[PDB]
């Protein structure tokens, strides 16, 4: 309430999808899997 | 704080997964 | 040796890392944002 700007929610939910893939593809590169993810989803909800 | 919230972000994210996906 | 999981250390610093400018420089775009950071990350490591 008092204040201006607090937490903004959506990260937390960002946050888990990518632990999530992560932990399940077990890629060889983490970096590499960030940059083509998060990359590939602008391309997806177009 | 800000260094507290995500602390204990990545604990429940952890959670939140492995957890038969619960 | 089966039967048993492997969490590779690291994500918990990368993702404090990613929450932080995040929160701090606040970016217009999460997304295209992540894709800028990681991505950097790459030169910055070794």
């Amino acid at each position: 309430h008092m204040g201006h700007i607090q937490i903004p929610p959506g990260l937390t939910e960002l946050l888990q999808g990518y632990t999530v893939e992560v932990l399940r593809q077990q890629p060889p590169d983490l970096v590499d899997f960030a940059v083509e993810y998060f990359t590939r989803l602008r391309e997806a909800r177009r | 704080l800000l260094i507290e919230t995500a602390s204990s972000l990545v604990k429940n994210a952890i959670q939140l997964s492995i957890e038969q996906l619960v």
